[PDB]
RNA sequence: UGCCCACCCGGUCAUAGUGAGCGGGUAACACCCGGACUCGUUUCGAACCCGGAAGUUAAGCCGCUCACGUCAGAGGGGCCGUGGGAUCCGAGAGGGCCCGCAGCCUCUCUGAGCUGGGAUGG
RNA sequence: UGGGGCGGCACUCCCGCGAAAAGAUAACACGGGAGCCCAAAGGUCGGCUCAGGCGGUACAGAACGCCGCCGUAGAGCGCAAGGGCAAAAGCCGGCCUGACGUGACCCUUCCAAGUACGGGGUCACGACGCGAAAGCGGGGCCUAGCGAACGCUCGUGCCCCCACACGUGGGGGCCGGGCAUGACAGAAAAGUUACCCCGGGGAUAACAGGGUCGUCGCGGGCGAGAGCUCACAUCGACCCCGCGGUUUGCUACAUCGAUGUCGGCUCUUCCCACCCUGGAGGUGCAGCUGCCUCCAAGGGUAGGGCUGCCCGCCCGUUAAAGGGGAG
RNA sequence: AGGCAGCUCGCGGGGUAGAGUGACAGAUCGGGGGCUCCAGGCGCCUGGGGCUUCCGGUCUAACUCCGAACCCACGAGCGCCGAAGAAGGGGGGAGUGGGUCACUCGGCGUAAGGUUGGGUGGCAAAAGGGGAACAACCCAGACCUGGGUUAAGGCCCCAAAGUCCCGGCUAAGUGCCAACGAAAAGGCGUCUCCAGCCUUAGACAGCGGGAAGGUGGGCCCAGCAGCAGCCAUCCUCUAAGGAGUGCGUAACAGCUCACCCGCCGAGGCUGGAGGCCCUAAAGAUUGGUCGGGGCUCAAGCCGGGCGCCGAGACCCAGGAGGGGGUCUCUACUAGAGAUCCUCUGGUAGGGGGGCGCUGUGAUGGGGUAGAAGGUGGGUCGUGAGAUCCACUGGACCCGUCACA
RNA sequence: AGGGUGUGGCUCGAAAGAAGUGAACCCUUCCGAAGGAAAGGGGCGCAAGCCCUUAGUACGAGGAAGGGCGAUCGGGGUCACG
């Protein structure tokens, strides 16, 4: 049991269940291609056990980690005073973390809990690169473990 | 009237005898024929493949073409236990009111649509349901396959047959 | 036809009683409680005393006890947004957790 | 001492019940002896009520064995459902797979009275 | 309101099921009820145990009274249905009238989320009944048995009557009961029109198109039997599986500021499920004539009597005088 | 200064699918034992009826001794929103009370693009990409312009991208169909998996012979000399045979039914299920079909794989507007700016700003014989519109502020 | 069938639009977002193909500098083809 999981959303949000839809956005994925960080715990799993058709999601390692943490832009770093500001160094990290986070000093001390709405691109070589849907149980969508991480490779 | 109009299910099981005045009597009414009790060898079997009802019409032209082919071979109290297990408990109905009530200007229509009992069935509601079997012993399992193929012909289900 | 509206209706089998708990009232050691106020309780009806009542719709329902009049306790529960207070005779009540 | 065994008042309300057979009391619990008086039987001191004390372990009560009942555990057998998914199969009835959960009956074996508050005995 | 009409009442109220194990939920859906009855069938206290069966007793019998054994309810509880009830909520007795005056709150009708009546539940003050007592009792074991404004009338203590004051008769007022609207959240109400008229409606019928195929027409399986014997030359019961869209129904999608609504005549074309003409085979095929199966739509299929017809019956012939579609 | 559209844990509620029937109420098929009456036959036997007992079998929308998945109440935690966008309270203006289809669980019905309910989603009020075309199905929510990567679906030509790869099947043009067009029955046609039984101590098929005798026994019969009306059942025997089929025949007879020999020398026979295909399988609104061409080790079907193309979806650059936070200037019913964050389909409808026409009070105010109007053409603005140029025309007309 | 767009042909262009203080079109260098190769070398698979290196290199919307030539462009009408 991994205790970090990686969540991405698969499918966009035009004509999807009302129990469905308001499960994502207390999950922080309002359309597609945006991904989130969250710790393995029984409250999250029932979550995503709900949204599985929607949604795939594994269990994080160095590799998979680190490079979501890169991936961040103009509106899409962590809420420093909102803005999203792309981190791209320690330098937001030296004056922003004096508020919540702690042991943050240095962008290599920055591997403990949370994150915002991470903006994605579709996968390059063809989200059926071996598949044809997302649409299939567990062909491309649901909990698909340590694969998660060359998948986010791709995005 | 075919019997495409009553081979599948529609609405729940219609049996409740005290709420249901003016049922016709049922075309079978013996189930068990031959000489039970008697030394066989061979206990084969008729099951069906599907699920749907079966009509009491249907029912008895099925068991008096199998007793005849099998008296027919030696005779009737001899090595032969013919016996079908189901009983036609569902009441089937028909909106007759179209022959009659339908052209007085009458309830004519679908207006008060509930019809009026005909005839029972035999639902089969699970895969694999035992209809009838045969016993006979080791000198006639050739004449009580025919039996058994001859009587699935006059039945709306798809069957099979099985020895033991 | 549209279904009567008495206050004993679809109730066929919620006011069943299993057959070892039948008889004139057979556990008295829930009375021996006396409810405060800020208690919770739950609202189960038991068929077989027919004096303060209450109806189908608040069966297994989770109340707070605000008060009491009589022998009777006014229990606060909640329907859909709103508030409702019921006067229930002890024989109807049960202690929750 | 002791602890548990009856008794009085209970809680749980068959794993605690029902029948049959047996075991046990110099106290306690009972049957038992009798009716002037309080009270009493649409007749009967049978019952209720009052006053007693010779006799007994035969009843009740408590414990033990055996039959059935009941609640569980294990084993053999019969039957079988379901929340989500797919431009899955099939003419349809229905069925298979992926992620998530189970249930009912019948046989066989093994056990089966626990417990709170107070005055007699060991 | 599966067009309207005729019928019924799903037009007020109650029970079960429909109803998918919280709540809510429709049908001219199914199975039925109420519009009252009781001075006890109401209140309380005490005693008792019911239906059914077994053993013993004169008349005595399955079923009278008596003596015993068993009996979880298999009875009874005014009335539908459902629920509840055994030292009782049932049966038998004693004493009674709480089926009480005034004044509140809450539930249901009416989910969440507005809402009249009706019904029910919990109480305060005053006074009773029954119990040794704790206490139980504002009807019936629980869920049905009921009705606004205005007007009249009764009960109950006072308030008011005038361009001034006082008095008598008479009127009016506040609070509660009764007189009724069942079309039951309340108008005081018969037909007819083919002599008819207006506003509309394809929200809605008739012809015609669409969907469906019970009915209608045709095909296949099986094989009871009959055919001297022989199921399949020919016929083919009882059942089972399909097809067509040429009948009649079902639905109400299109057309209501219009798609001229039967039959006939005239003229054109198509389908094949073959009546004749062409090919092949079987036969209970000697020949002639028959009967049956398969291919095949190139050609043909006419004249009259009767009826508005269509269908149909009939006359004299014919190789045959097939059957359908095109709004 | 809290809130709940979601989940987990804790603690409770429920009688549905299923399952049972000796646990209640109804239905329902057979057998064994015991008791009784009636009828028949010679105390017995057989049949019918009723009661009891034991054993097995079939069912229930208005049955339940039981009982899931699942749904729900309350408490805590998580998750999200919140002092910038704000639980409870007050106020102004509406529209709506004809719905419809797909998937899914039902009631009525032979069904229906039928009718009537529960849940979800589109359309209504939703573009664009696929489905030949298509309100509703699949992908997906369009502020404007450019670049990229994908989804649904597709890759022989029409038509962007595969005349792509491996293992098999089909001979009918079957097929080239998610929603959309075929059943029972028949086929060893061919392809595959399970059973069982015979095989070098010579299988199956075939071929020559033995292919049979007492006897063609027989009962009944002129005779059925298996096989016309009932039927037994014995060895001269061993490398060989049964007391024995269908034909038939007035009757025979005979071929064939069954067992051995001789040959031969490799496997054979009978049931079960599956794939594809064939028959079943017949219409016309008139004239050929998968959309068409056409396609046969496929451009079809079955089990798998690989790479590409392809939306306005997602990513990136530039631009625009709305809201909000923080600031500057101005005799301000309003203008002009700087900066940070976030949002962008729309009918009924509610709300905010602006353009244009005719007249009135003013005005830094103006213009004119060269005005207004007309025709064609430049430029500015998202736009309603504004303004200019050339020609025409012959006397009136405009900018700004406020009002009607 | 009819309008909008892309590429071309022929025509009108005095003014009100840009332009000799330089229209239009050609060369060179530089920066470059999201994205992003192949040839060559080595290895794996029956095969279509894939993996490491090449390499985040060449390239890539936009943007900035210079040189040459030098007088038309924007706009209007109409026709052909996608």
């Amino acid at each position: 049991m991994n205790e970090l999981i990686g969540v991405i959303r698969i499918r966009g949000w035009a004509a999807t269940p009302w129990y469905i839809q308001d499960t994502l956005s207390m999950l922080r994925l309002k359309n597609a291609f945006n991904a989130m960080i969250y710790p393995k715990d029984s409250s999250i799993q029932g979550m995503l056990n709900l949204v599985s058709s929607y949604v795939t999601w594994g269990e994080l390692n160095d590799e998979g980690l680190r490079l979501l943490v890169s991936k961040l832009e103009i509106s899409r770093g962590k809420k420093v005073n909102e803005e999203y500001v792309k981190d791209k160094l320690n330098v937001d990290f030296q004056s922003f973390v004096e508020s919540i986070k702690d042991g943050k000093l240095r962008l290599n001390k920055l591997d403990e809990i949370f994150s915002l709405p991470i903006r994605l691109h579709p996968p390059k070589g063809g989200f059926k690169g071996k598949v044809s849907r997302p649409f299939r149980a567990g062909g491309e969508f649901g909990y698909r473990g340590d694969k998660i991480n060359e998948l986010i490779r791709r995005m | 009237r075919p019997g495409r109009c009553y081979r599948k299910f529609s609405g729940p099981a219609y049996t409740r005898r005290e709420y249901i005045p003016g049922i016709p009597m049922p075309k079978i009414t013996k189930f068990v024929m031959g000489n039970v009790n008697g030394d066989y060898d061979y206990e084969l079997r008729l099951i069906t493949t599907e699920k749907g009802q079966i009509r009491h019409n249907a029912l008895e032209a099925a068991r008096v073409i199998a007793l005849k082919y099998l008296s027919k071979k030696l005779a009737s109290e001899q090595n032969f236990a013919l016996v079908v297990t189901k009983y036609p408990h569902h009441v089937i109905r028909e909106n007759k009111m179209m022959a009659f009530a339908g052209a007085d200007r009458l309830q004519d229509g679908m207006r008060l649509s509930f019809g009026k009992p005909i005839g029972t069935a035999a639902r089969l509601e699970k895969l694999g349901e035992l209809v009838m079997y045969v016993r006979v012993k080791k000198e006639h399992l050739e004449a009580a396959k025919e039996a058994l193929k001859i009587a699935s012909s006059k039945l709306p289900i798809r069957t099979k047959i099985e020895i033991s | 036809v549209a279904r009567s509206k008495g206050y004993r209706s679809k109730t066929r089998k919620l006011l069943e009683k299993k057959v070892r708990e039948k008889g004139a009232i057979p556990k008295l050691s829930l009375l021996m409680h006396d409810y405060s106020q800020g208690e919770y309780v739950v609202v189960k009806i038991n068929p077989s005393i027919h004096k303060g009542m209450p109806h189908r719709r608040y069966h297994g329902k989770v109340g707070l006890v605000v008060g009491k009049r009589g022998k009777a306790y006014e229990v606060k529960v909640n329907i859909g947004d709103k508030e409702r207070v019921l006067i229930v005779r002890p024989e109807h009540l049960i202690p929750f957790n």
